[PDB]
C-alpha cells in the first residue's frame, strides 16, 4: 500500500490488573469524509489476542484475513498449543518489516492486547516494524492526545482496576472526540482477561459544549 | 530363487496390499546400535548407545542438538539423520525467528512426517532410512517422539529403536508405570537399565560408548558424552 485510501484513526490500549482493555472508534474515513461509519476496528484474534488497528482499513481486513486463518490452521491440530500474545505480536512484526523491507507497506499501526499465563501483553507493531511493548499505548493522535493522560495516571498508580482502565479508556476517547478531526462518536471498547475477549460497542461519548458559551 | 516381482520401487503397491520398499526401510533402524527414551513429568532422557570403527576411532555421535528444548537421537542411517537434522534445525530457527517462541515438539515431528512421506510415494526416490528418537520440552510438558521409515509418527511414554531394542521394550513397558514421578537421575538410571538390557553378557555400559541427552523444564538440551556419562553410570548396579 502506497496509498492509503480508508483509514481509521487512533486505537488506544492499556493493561490493568487482570487484561488488558483497547478501544478504536467505528469510523473509516476517505480523506476527511466520514464514510464508513460503522467498521470494526478490533480483532479477536483467539481467546487470549485481540487487535485493534490504525491506518489503513483494506490491509487490516488482509491481516485479519490472514491471521485468523492461522489461529485456524492452528486450532485444527488440537495439541494443546495456542499462539500467545507476544507470538501474535511478533509474527506481525516480521509481517510488517517484511511488507517494508520490499518497499510495498500494509499502512496500518496496530495495537495487540493480550492476557496469556496470568500476564497481560499490550503490543504496537506500525508499518515500518517498529515493534515494542508498553503498559499504555495509543495510534494516532492519540499518541498526542491520549498518551498524556494514560501515561500520568500509570504514572501515579502503575496498576490500574478494570473499572478504572475501562473509565479511563472513555475519558481518553472523549478527548480524541474533542480533538481529533478524524474522530468520530461511536466506539468499541474490547477487553480481554482470563474470561476470554469480549467485544463492547456500539459506545459514545459524553459531549461538553459550555466552552461554546463562552464567547462574547 | 524367490525374486519378488514388486518390491522394486517405492510407488509399487504389492497385490498383498503392501509397499515393500517402505518395509524394507522400515528395518534400516535395525542397522542402528540401541537407543532408549523416556519420559517424567517434568523431563525427557535420551540415552544411546554408540560403536565405534576401531579402538582408535572416536564413537560415531547419536544424539544431536536441535534447539534448546528439542534434541533427537537416531538409528539407521546416519546420512539421513543429517538431512532430518539440518531440517528439524532450520525450523527451529524459522519458529524462533517469526514467532519468538519454541516449537512445540509435535508440530515439528508432524513436519518431520510430512516431509517423510514424500519420498515414499514419489518415484526414484528411497524412504528415509533412519528413525529418530526425539526428546523435547515445550507448553505441554515433556515429550518423546518416535519417527519411522514409513514417515508414521508415535507419541511415547517410552521408546527403543535400534537393533535388539526389544529387550528395551520388555524393560520400559514393564517400568513405565513409575516414569513420571522419577526426579531426574532416577530417569536416567531407568533408561541405563533399559539401555544395559540391549547388551550381550560380556558387555558393559561405559563412558566411551554411552551417550546420554537430557531436556527438561528449568534445563536446556544437553548431551552428556564421555566424562559427563560418569555421574549417572557410577550409581548403577551390578548386572543381573
Amino acid at each position: 500500500t502506497q496509498n492509503p485510501m480508508v483509514t481509521g484513526t487512533s486505537v488506544l490500549g492499556v493493561k490493568f490488573e487482570g487484561g488488558v482493555v483497547i478501544a478504536a472508534d467505528m469510523l473509516g474515513s476517505y480523506g476527511s469524509l466520514a464514510r464508513f461509519r460503522n467498521i470494526s476496528r478490533i480483532m479477536r484474534v483467539n481467546n487470549s489476542t485481540m487487535l485493534g488497528a490504525s491506518g489503513d482499513y483494506a490491509d487490516f481486513q488482509y491481516l485479519k484475513q490472514v491471521l485468523g486463518q492461522m489461529v485456524i490452521d492452528e486450532e485444527l491440530l488440537g495439541d494443546g498449543h495456542s499462539y500467545s500474545p507476544r507470538a501474535i505480536h511478533s509474527w506481525l512484526t516480521r509481517a510488517m518489516y517484511s511488507r517494508r523491507s520490499k518497499m510495498n507497506p500494509l499502512w496500518n499501526t496496530m495495537v495487540i492486547g493480550g492476557y496469556a499465563d496470568g500476564e497481560s501483553f499490550l503490543g504496537y507493531v506500525d508499518m515500518l516494524g517498529v515493534a515494542y511493548e508498553a503498559p499504555s499505548l495509543a495510534t494516532g493522535y492519540g499518541a498526542y492526545l491520549a498518551q498524556p493522560l494514560l501515561r500520568e495516571v500509570l504514572e501515579k498508580q502503575p496498576v490500574l482496576s478494570q473499572t478504572e482502565a475501562r473509565d479511563l479508556v472513555e475519558r481518553c476517547m472523549r478527548v480524541l472526540y474533542y480533538r481529533d478531526a478524524r474522530s468520530y462518536n461511536r466506539f468499541q471498547i474490547a477487553t480481554v482477561t482470563e474470561k476470554g475477549v469480549e467485544i463492547e460497542g456500539p459506545l459514545s461519548t459524553e459531549t461538553n459544549w459550555d466552552i461554546a458559551h463562552m464567547i462574547s | 530363487m524367490f525374486r519378488n516381482q514388486y518390491d522394486n520401487d517405492v510407488t509399487v503397491w504389492s497385490p498383498q496390499g503392501r509397499i515393500h520398499q517402505i518395509e524394507y526401510a522400515m528395518e534400516a533402524v535395525k542397522q542402528g546400535s540401541a537407543t532408549v527414551g523416556l519420559k517424567s513429568k517434568t523431563h525427557a532422557v535420551l540415552v544411546a548407545l554408540k560403536r565405534a570403527q576401531s579402538e582408535l576411532a572416536a564413537h560415531q555421535k547419536k544424539i544431536l542438538h536441535v534447539d534448546n528444548h528439542i534434541g533427537i537421537s537416531i538409528a539407521g542411517l546416519t546420512a539421513d539423520a543429517r538431512l532430518l537434522c539440518n531440517f528439524m534445525r532450520q525450523e527451529c530457527l524459522d519458529s524462533r525467528f517469526v514467532f519468538d517462541r519454541p516449537l512445540p515438539v509435535s508440530r515439528l515431528v508432524s513436519l518431520i512426517g510430512s516431509k517423510t512421506q514424500i519420498p515414499t510415494q514419489r518415484y526414484g526416490r528411497r524412504p528415509y532410512g533412519v528413525g529418530l528418537l526425539i526428546a523435547g520440552y515445550d507448553d505441554m510438558g515433556p515429550h518423546i517422539f518416535q519417527t519411522c521409515p514409513s514417515a508414521n509418527y508415535f507419541d511415547c511414554r517410552a521408546m527403543s529403536i535400534g537393533a535388539r531394542s526389544q529387550s528395551a521394550r520388555t524393560y520400559l513397558e514393564r517400568h513405565m508405570s513409575e516414569f513420571m514421578e522419577c526426579n531426574l537421575n532416577e530417569l536416567v538410571k531407568h533408561g541405563l537399565r533399559a539401555l544395559r538390557e540391549t547388551l550381550p553378557a560380556e558387555q558393559d555400559l561405559t563412558t566411551k560408548n554411552v551417550s546420554i541427552g537430557i531436556v527438561g523444564k528449568d534445563l536446556e538440551f544437553t548431551i552428556y558424552d564421555d566424562d559427563d556419562v560418569s555421574p549417572f553410570l557410577e550409581g548403577l548396579e551390578e548386572r543381573p
